[PDB]
């Protein structure tokens, strides 16, 4: 679908793209003081393109952004233990609560 | 805590934090049972075991080699 | 034990509830299934269907047969493989081998001494084991000569 | 005494059940008294008859001599000579033990006509049991094919949705192939004027005639084990036949092919069997490997177990065609061990899950251990028996069969060891899924294994482990009988 | 006494397995711990009798296989090699069971866990004490059975379920080769008994010896996670940490080493196999350490260290130095179980229960006792002089150079790098978890507290064993001329003396310099110059980092190529054979043929005078025609059917 800047569906696409940018920075950079420098550099690059009207510019930028995010993706991201993909995910799931149906077998 | 559905799921191992009310009584019986035939293992082992390096004298083995020669 | 007077009570009470799907003092014997009149057999089922209608996985009718006929049958099979006085061919051959050693070495004082004191239960336990027995000369004599007679049956060579 | 009593008693049992249950057909429209509780009394009489048949073979077992060479209990009945040796004695007892199990597995999961089913089960058991005690080729063929008549009707009446397809498959695959075996039997009776076991065992035929006779017999045997590429009837028949039909098919019927090799090929066509062994090994090895890889892609629970049976019976065929005692004993023990584990896996897959959910698609079942822990224990235990884990009779059968193949043919017999890996690949892929993850969203929680289904599983597991730990109970009986099958002239 | 050492853990398995419902969670754990401890005291009593007094024990229960000449008995014998193997197994098993009492106290299923853990212990005792190879194979298989149930213990977790299957199937691949080696042993020697087979080692054909031990080598790779069959090892981390502390220390990962050391009377008479063991061990030491330097899960890092150290045992076996391999096998079980235990201590202590070292940092003060155990265990792992790892690992690395062959020289550098990489990934693990700036939330550090005394006690006991143990036991296994006839060394292969006297003094300290010197340089970069480790900048560094973090891309290659094509072959057979040509040459194909033929014949039955008169008169040609034309008439008739 075409991109309409300043729309609600554009404030969710850029926001998610910014999340994946910062998470990828966090996976690669494991020191908090070093992460803040990279986190601000990423944000300033978002601020530069913040005021753009032409969708024909945004789609060129949006396609390029995913090229960088996919290229810089960490092969081993950081996942919380109980989240999907974590070390404790689906461990000791409580059983389903439902009355047993008796059968004659 | 949670719901373990213990009404009908009673596996031999217990099913989600199962400790019966009479667990002290049963534990002594099992400890007696474990100890009783743990000695039975010892009594059997001492009777049945042997040293395979002392069953035949070295003089008996020299005759075997020559006879089989 | 049909007890027709008892069914009439059972039949009537189910009639006190016209609605449907909305006793332990009852039993039958082997002679009843073949000798009751056709009228009475109809009554018993009409109650049995309705008694069961007014209702886990027990008293199914097989437990007595399998635990009086089948499990003792497997026990008897287990006993036979355990305590039946049957020699196999490999167990016979070891006994025959010791017998021929005795016959070839009658003039042997040492060997016959061990053969006589070698009990029948330890014949298959020859060698190193927990039993303290003297078979050193017995093993010595088997290693010396060959006590089989296979060469005496193949009278044709190349 | 054995055959005469085993036939006369069962005829009286067949007639007794017919007389009781058919005395009221004549527009009585009554309610009877034997029809109550799904014909409980008629079921119980047939159950008792099956157990008594096990008692008859025992009375003749007490007098069996394991140190006698030749057939024992030699009897004449219906102008036919009947005899038993070490090999036959164990297969008869295996056949009769499964009789009560087949009846009890279908104790309450038939839509009706319980008297017919019980008679057919007892009729199938006796005909198969009598096939191990006949002493001529024609009597072997008569009992080999007589089972088709009740088995065809058993599938078509009590079968699943595709029962019509399965009934035709078993009748046509087995009858057409056995007629080729009949051609070889007719040739024996023409040139030798007898089909007696001992008479034909001493005759050496021309190497060209032995080839034609071997091919005729092997066609009938290869379809009934089954071997590739004539195996396509078995998965269809197993998925649609009733539970008792699957137990007898997977426990006895397939073992008649191995006994066919023992009687109809090894002692009479000895010279040509050595020629055919490389061909037999190639066919069996590819049967083992192909069936294991095909089993991976299956989606039906009862078809997965059906393909598992083909892989292990290829190993039995490999062992029996080894020309040594290790392979022959290993093949026979594997036949008995399979005769208990394979019916147990059909009870777990097609007798417990199917009786509760009536669907054999693999996609509906997972995480069963959450609400069926007892089922999961037996499922896991029998899965490791089915892959030849040590302490099970399957391993003792498999290890000696593989060892016998290696001794027979060191190069190509070594491929038999793929049974160890491939059997665990498809069997533990199914078990890891039924016992894995969250309890399935497509299932409602219901009862666990009942007392009857526990009883069936326990008494199929017990013989497997007793044989696995102390197989000398079986090897002592087989030792002198198996040693007669070896053909070699060492100079 | 011998029956007590072997079967007592099996009774503990049964009690928590079937009587767990009746004695409850608390008493089930301790009674199983009681059964293992009885085996501990029994083993120590037997250790004195066997090693120090040259007494052998043998209990022959009954016969197992009695098929003609092949006779296999249910016999268990305890000799120097067997009783030495029980020392790591039973001791570490006891200290892992006691560890699991408090570690698993929050788990809803504890009776089942201690049943599998004790059943695993019994199987390993069976493997090392059986009198023949078949009894070893019984323990060999049930170790894989128990490992499958332990790795998939949390069976609602999809990852644990598929990891348990992965470990079982790869080991079952090794079992299939082990069975073939046993079948070939029966073919060549007629026996599987150790006493028979080992007496014939010198007189048997080299090719027959090579075939049997190549089969043993493949089985050894699967269990010991050597290169090629090592993929399941890191998937085994899906199980509870006590499983990892046991499987990877004195258990299944060491079973492959034992099988090769047991077969030394045969293995010495085939140099080609020993050469393969040398290279396969050398490759796995190098690869494991390189992967472990860029790994981020704390248990994966320790698991890769286990693979690296087992490969150190393989190179020792390759140069026929069986005594060094057995000694390093015993010592490794002590400080590697400690490292797994002290890793599980940190994971429990942090309230988020993270396992990623990138989310750790600044833990040294808050958990000082856990840090001390890791520190000492790492130094023992790093073969710091004076410690137990120093007396067992330094000699093995130097023995590669003491071989003075081409292969020995190559593998010395592989071992040297692995020795250097061992220091590198140990310091990196310690820095990230303990010495780095805090990466966790502030709430984590105010709640970061040490665990109870039941968790602590086994770690202290193993900590002392990781300090002194190697020095005390060195002379039993490494002393010159010490009699260990179970481990046979051919006189042509004795290299312990040129190893001890001919090496340069620079090589005597070269592993120590690179590890200590390299470790300090690595530590400085993290603390002061971390900008060099932002490898996402450089594209070549990112690709080199990604290659090792993804474990030499082996798991991808195995799943995407070998496993995918293995399942696709079954699909092709299913589609084109079973549902394909066998239906065309079967029911579906014959149904179409029958329908075509029967439709033709149905058109020939109709009441018509002319039709039947023509056929009657046509048949008269059979009388006129000469009989040689019958087959042409037969061909013509089949044409008309079409
Ligand atoms: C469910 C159970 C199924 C029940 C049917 C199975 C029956 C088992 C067979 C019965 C055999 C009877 C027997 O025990 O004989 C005693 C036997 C004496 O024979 P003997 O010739 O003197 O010993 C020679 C050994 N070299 O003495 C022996 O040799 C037996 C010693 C063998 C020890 C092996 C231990 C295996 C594991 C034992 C676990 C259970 C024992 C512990 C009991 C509970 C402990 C808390
Ligand atoms: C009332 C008296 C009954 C008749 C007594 C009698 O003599 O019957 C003949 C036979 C007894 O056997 P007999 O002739 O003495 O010698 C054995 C050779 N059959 O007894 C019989 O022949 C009974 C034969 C009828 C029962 C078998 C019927 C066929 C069963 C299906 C075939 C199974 C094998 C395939
Ligand atoms: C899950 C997997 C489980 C296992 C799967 C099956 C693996 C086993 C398959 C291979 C079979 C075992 C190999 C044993 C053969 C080695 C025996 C040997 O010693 O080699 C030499 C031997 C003859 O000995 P030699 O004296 O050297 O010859 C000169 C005679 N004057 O004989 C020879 O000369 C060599 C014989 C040719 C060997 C061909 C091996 C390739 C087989 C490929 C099978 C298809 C793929
Ligand atoms: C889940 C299903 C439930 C069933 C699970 C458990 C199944 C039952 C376990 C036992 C299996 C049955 C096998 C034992 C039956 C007895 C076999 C026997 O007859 O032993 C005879 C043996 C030697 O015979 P002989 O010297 O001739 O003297 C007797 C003369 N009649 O004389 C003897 O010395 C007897 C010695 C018997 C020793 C006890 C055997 C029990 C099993 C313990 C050993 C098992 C092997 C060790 C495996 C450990 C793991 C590697
Ligand atoms: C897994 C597969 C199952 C196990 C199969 C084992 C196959 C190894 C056979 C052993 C062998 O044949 O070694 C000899 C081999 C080539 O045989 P060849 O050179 O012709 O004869 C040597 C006579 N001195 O020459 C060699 O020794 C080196 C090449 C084979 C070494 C193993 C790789
Ligand atoms: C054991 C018997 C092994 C037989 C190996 C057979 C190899 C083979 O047939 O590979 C063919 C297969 C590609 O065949 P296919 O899927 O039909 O490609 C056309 C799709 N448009 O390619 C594959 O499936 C990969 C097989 C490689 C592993 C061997
Ligand atoms: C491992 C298992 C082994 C068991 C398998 C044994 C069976 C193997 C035989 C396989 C051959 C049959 C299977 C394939 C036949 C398919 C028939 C067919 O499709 O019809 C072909 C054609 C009609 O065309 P149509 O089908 O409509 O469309 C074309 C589709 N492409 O019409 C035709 O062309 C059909 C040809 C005309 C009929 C020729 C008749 C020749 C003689 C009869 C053959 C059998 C002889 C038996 C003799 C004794 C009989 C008592
Ligand atoms: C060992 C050699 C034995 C040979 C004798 C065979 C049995 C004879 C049965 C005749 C009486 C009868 O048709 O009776 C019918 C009985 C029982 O049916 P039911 O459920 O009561 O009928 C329903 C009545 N209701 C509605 C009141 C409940 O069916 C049987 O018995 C079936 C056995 C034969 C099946 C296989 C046929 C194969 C034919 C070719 C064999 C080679
Ligand atoms: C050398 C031979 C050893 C023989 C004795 C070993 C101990 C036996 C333990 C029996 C009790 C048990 O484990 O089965 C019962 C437990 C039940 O789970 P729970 O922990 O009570 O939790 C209950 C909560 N659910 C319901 C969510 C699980 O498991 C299961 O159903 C889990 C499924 C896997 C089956 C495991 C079978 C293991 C058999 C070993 C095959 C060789
Ligand atoms: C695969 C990639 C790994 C590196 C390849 C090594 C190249 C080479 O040349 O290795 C050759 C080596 C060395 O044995 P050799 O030189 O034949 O004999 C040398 C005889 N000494 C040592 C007594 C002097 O053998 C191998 O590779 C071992 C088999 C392959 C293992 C993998
Ligand atoms: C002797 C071995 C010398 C090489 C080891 C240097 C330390 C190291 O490998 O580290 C240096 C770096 C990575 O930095 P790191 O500290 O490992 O992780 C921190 C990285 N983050 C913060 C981005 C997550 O490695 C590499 O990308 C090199 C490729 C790994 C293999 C090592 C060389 C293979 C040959
Ligand atoms: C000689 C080597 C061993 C072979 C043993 C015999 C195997 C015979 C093939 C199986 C046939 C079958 O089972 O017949 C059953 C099948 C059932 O077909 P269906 O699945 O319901 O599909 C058919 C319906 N549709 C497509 C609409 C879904 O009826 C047929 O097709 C009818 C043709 C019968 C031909 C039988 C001739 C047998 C000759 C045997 C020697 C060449």
């Amino acid at each position: 679908k075409a991109v309409v800047p300043f729309s609600e569906a554009n404030k969710k696409y850029v926001s998610s793209l910014y999340r994946k940018s910062l998470r990828t920075a966090h996976d690669w950079i494991n020191k908090t003081e070093f992460y803040r420098v990279k986190a601000s550099e990423i944000r300033s690059r978002f601020d530069a393109n913040k005021h753009i009207n032409d969708p024909n510019e945004l789609k060129v930028i949006f396609k390029e952004t995913e090229a960088l995010l996919e290229d810089y993706a960490h092969p081993d991201p950081i996942i919380p233990p109980c989240r999907p993909g974590g070390s404790k995910f689906e461990r000791n799931i409580p059983p389903r609560v439902e009355a047993r149906i008796p059968i004659d077998v | 805590h949670h719901i373990h559905t213990p009404s009908y799921i009673k596996p031999p191992t217990g099913g989600w934090n199962f400790t019966p009310a009479n667990w002290k009584q049963n534990t002594v019986l099992v400890l007696v049972g474990f100890t009783a035939c743990c000695v039975g293992l010892y009594k059997l082992g001492e009777a049945g075991s042997y040293n395979p390096k002392l069953k035949y004298k070295e003089e008996e083995l020299s005759r075997w080699n020559q006879s089989a020669k | 034990a049909f007890n027709l007077q008892l069914e009439k009570e059972i039949r009537s009470k189910i009639d006190s509830l016209p609605k449907l799907n909305n006793v332990t003092n009852r039993k039958l014997s082997l002679t009843d299934y073949l000798f009751q009149n056709a009228a009475n057999q109809a009554l018993y089922v009409d109650n049995e269907a309705d008694l069961k209608e007014l209702d886990e996985n027990e008293n199914e009718g097989w437990e007595k047969i399998m635990y009086v006929g089948f499990v003792p049958t497997m026990i008897l099979i287990f006993a036979i493989v355990l305590f039946k006085d049957d020699k196999s061919i490999d167990e016979w051959a070891m006994d025959e081998l010791l017998l021929r050693l005795k016959e070839k070495n009658l003039s042997d004082v040492e060997l016959i001494d061990e053969l006589d004191k070698l009990s029948k239960s330890h014949v298959g336990k020859i060698g190193a084991s927990e039993i303290n027995k003297r078979d050193a000369v017995i093993i010595e004599r088997i290693l010396n000569g060959e006590y089989d007679q296979l060469s005496g049956l193949k009278k044709k060579e190349l | 005494m054995l055959v005469q009593n085993l036939i006369i008693f069962n005829i009286i049992g067949i007639v007794l059940l017919v007389l009781l249950n058919n005395n009221n057909n004549g527009i009585l429209n009554k309610k009877s008294l034997l029809t109550i509780k799904n014909e409980l009394k008629l079921k119980q009489i047939g159950l008792i008859i099956s157990i008594i048949n096990i008692l008859i073979i025992i009375e003749n077992w007490i007098g069996f001599n394991s140190n006698y060479y030749g057939f024992q209990n030699i009897e004449r009945f219906l102008n036919i000579y009947w005899g038993i040796d070490g090999i036959s004695l164990l297969l008869v007892l295996l056949t009769l033990i499964l009789g009560p199990i087949a009846i009890l597995s279908n104790w309450k999961n038939l839509k009706g006509y319980y008297t017919y089913y019980v008679i057919s089960i007892n009729m199938l058991v006796i005909l198969m049991a009598l096939n191990f005690i006949c002493l001529d080729l024609v009597s072997f063929y008569i009992l080999f094919e007589s089972t088709l008549a009740p088995l065809f009707l058993l599938i078509g009446i009590y079968g699943a949705n595709n029962k019509n397809k399965a009934a035709y498959y078993v009748l046509i695959y087995t009858l057409a192939s056995s007629l080729f075996m009949l051609l070889s039997i007719v040739i024996y009776y023409i040139i030798i004027n007898s089909t007696d076991y001992i008479y034909i065992n001493n005759i050496i035929l021309s190497i060209n005639l032995q080839s034609l006779l071997f091919i005729g017999i092997i066609i009938g045997i290869a379809v009934k084990t089954p071997l590739m590429p004539v195996h396509t009837w078995l998965p269809t028949v197993h998925s649609e036949s009733p539970l008792g039909g699957s137990i007898l098919l997977a426990g006895v019927i397939l073992k008649l092919a191995i006994y066919g090799v023992i009687r109809l090929l090894l002692p009479n066509l000895s010279e040509i069997s050595m020629m055919f062994t490389p061909i037999i090994y190639i066919i069996s090895i590819l049967t083992l490997i192909y069936s294991s890889l095909i089993t991976l892609k299956q989606t039906d629970l009862k078809v997965i177990i059906a393909y598992s049976s083909i892989s292990h019976l290829a190993v039995c065929m490999i062992g029996i065609f080894a020309n040594n005692l290790i392979g022959i004993n290993g093949s026979l023990i594997l036949c008995l061990a399979h005769g208990f584990v394979s019916p147990a896996l059909f009870i777990l897959v097609g007798g417990i899950l199917y009786d509760r959910y009536h669907n054999r698609l693999i996609n509906y079942y997972q995480g069963l251990s959450t609400f069926m822990p007892i089922f999961s224990i037996y499922l896991v235990v029998f899965s490791f028996c089915n892959t030849g884990t040590p302490l099970s009779g399957n391993f003792v059968g498999e290890f000696l069969s593989i060892t016998g193949a290696v001794i027979r043919h060191p190069i190509i017999g070594s491929l038999t060891a793929a049974s160890v890996l491939l059997s665990a690949c498809y069997q533990m892929k199914l078990t890891n899924r039924l016992t894995g993850s969250v309890f399935s969203q497509y299932l409602h929680i219901t009862n666990d294994v009942t007392n009857r289904e526990i009883f069936l599983l326990n008494w199929l597991l017990i013989p497997t482990i007793i044989i696995g730990i102390y197989p000398s109970f079986v090897t002592n009986i087989l030792n002198l009988a198996s040693s007669t099958l070896i053909y070699s002239v060492l100079i | 006494m011998i029956l007590l050492c072997i079967f007592t853990p099996f009774l503990g398995s049964l009690i928590s397995g079937f009587f767990g419902r009746y004695i409850g969670v608390n008493s089930s754990k301790w009674i199983v711990c009681l059964s293992i401890f009885v085996s501990v005291v029994s083993t120590y009593i037997l250790f004195i009798d066997v090693i120090f007094n040259e007494i052998e024990y043998t209990y022959n229960i009954m016969n197992w296989l009695n098929v003609e000449y092949l006779v296999v008995d249910w016999s268990f014998t305890i000799d120097k090699l067997s009783v030495s193997m029980l020392v790591p197994v039973v001791t570490v098993s006891f200290l892992v069971h006691l560890y699991s009492v408090s570690y698993m106290s929050h788990d809803p299923h504890q009776q089942r866990f201690f049943s599998y853990l004790s059943m695993f212990t019994f199987a390993m005792i069976v493997l090392v004490t059986g009198d023949n190879y078949l009894i070893l194979f019984v323990g060999w298989e049930f170790i894989g059975v128990a490992s499958y149930l332990l790795i998939s213990f949390w069976f609602t977790r999809f990852n644990a379920v598929k990891s348990g299957l992965s470990a079982l199937l790869i080991n079952r691949f090794g079992d299939a080769l082990l069975v073939l080696g046993l079948s070939y042993l029966v073919l060549v020697t007629g026996s599987v008994n150790y006493n028979t087979v080992f007496a014939l080692g010198s007189y048997l054909d080299v090719n027959m010896i090579t075939v049997i031990l190549i089969c043993f080598l493949v089985a050894s790779m699967a269990k010991s996670a050597q290169l090629g069959l090592h993929s399941w090892l890191l998937l085994a981390m899906e199980g509870p940490t006590p499983v990892s502390s046991l499987l990877h220390a004195a258990c299944l990962v060491i079973a492959g080493v034992f099988l090769l050391m047991r077969s030394s009377p045969l293995l010495e008479y085939t140099p080609i196999v020993l050469l393969l063991i040398l290279w396969l061990g050398g490759l796995s030491t190098l690869i494991s350490g390189l992967i472990a330097m860029v790994s981020n899960d704390i248990k994966k890092i320790i698991a890769l260290s286990t693979m690296s150290q087992v490969g150190i045992m393989m190179i020792a076996i390759g140069v026929s130095c069986y005594n060094l391999a057995l000694f390093h096998l015993i010592c490794h079980s002590f400080f590697k179980a400690l490292l797994f235990m002290s890793a599980g201590s940190v994971i429990h202590s942090i309230i988020s229960e993270y396992q990623d070292i990138r989310m750790y940092g600044g833990f040294r003060q808050f958990i000082p006792l856990a840090y001390t155990c890791i520190f000492i265990a790492s130094l023992s792992l790093m073969a710091i002089p004076g410690l137990t790892g120093f007396y067992s690992k330094d000699i093995i690395i130097e023995s590669m150079y003491g071989e003075y062959t081409f292969s020995g020289f190559i593998i010395y550098w592989f071992a040297l790098i692995s020795a250097t990489c061992t220091s590198l990934y140990s310091i990196r693990l310690i820095y990230y978890t303990f010495l780095n700036n805090p990466n966790s939330p502030k709430y984590i550090y105010i709640n970061l507290k040490e665990n109870d005394i039941v968790l602590i006690t086994p770690m202290i006991i193993l900590t002392i064993l990781s300090i002194f143990g190697g020095y005390l036991l060195r002379d039993i296994y490494l002393g010159m001329g010490s009699p260990f006839n179970e481990l046979f060394i051919h006189p042509n292969n004795l290299s312990l003396i040129e190893t001890e006297f001919s090496l340069p003094s620079i090589l005597k300290v070269l592993p120590l310099i690179t590890g200590l010197g390299g470790g300090l340089i690595l530590l400085l970069i993290y603390e002061f110059n971390y900008s060099l480790f932002l490898v996402y900048n450089n594209k070549n560094l990112s690709k080199l980092y990604s290659f090792f973090n993804q474990k030499i891309m082996f798991d991808q290659l195995l799943n995407n190529l070998i496993l995918r094509s293995g399942l696709n072959i079954g699909w092709l057979l299913n589609v084109h054979i079973d549902r394909g040509i066998l239906q065309l040459f079967g029911p579906l194909g014959l149904w179409k043929l029958s329908t075509f033929i029967s439709s033709k014949l149905n058109k020939l039955v109709f009441l018509n005078i002319g039709f039947i008169l023509e056929i009657i008169v046509l048949s008269w040609l059979l009388i006129v025609f000469k009989v040689s034309l019958l087959k042409y008439i037969l061909l013509l008739i089949i044409f008309i059917i079409l």
